[PDB]
């Protein structure tokens, strides 16, 4: 009993844990895009 | 006086032994189940730590 819940415990913790880390990229990758636009914006501001 | 040694020699050798194949039946999942469960646990561990 111990045995067999706890596996399918972090059987699905495994998804739960790697649906984050996905989502944590995306929101690294949205955040140096939005960093360079920001940075590029103030590039052309001062020329 | 050598006959209450043989008697109770016997008896107690033959019940000891008889008991024991009977006793002896009953173990095998133990440790099995435990290293069946780490075995393809060690991955998903590593998994939560990294």
């Amino acid at each position: 009993a111990l045995y067999q819940l706890i596996t399918e415990k972090l059987d699905y913790s495994l998804k739960v844990l790697q649906e984050k880390f996905h989502e944590n990229n995306s929101m690294c990758d949205e955040l140096k895009r939005k960093e360079n636009n920001f940075k590029n914006r103030l590039k052309q501001l001062t020329k | 006086k050598e006959e209450t040694k043989n008697k109770n020699l016997e008896e107690t050798n033959v019940m000891k032994i008889i008991l024991e194949t009977k006793q002896t039946k009953y173990y095998t999942e133990l440790e099995q189940m435990n290293s069946k469960f780490q075995s393809d646990t060690s991955n998903k561990v590593k998994d939560h730590q990294f």
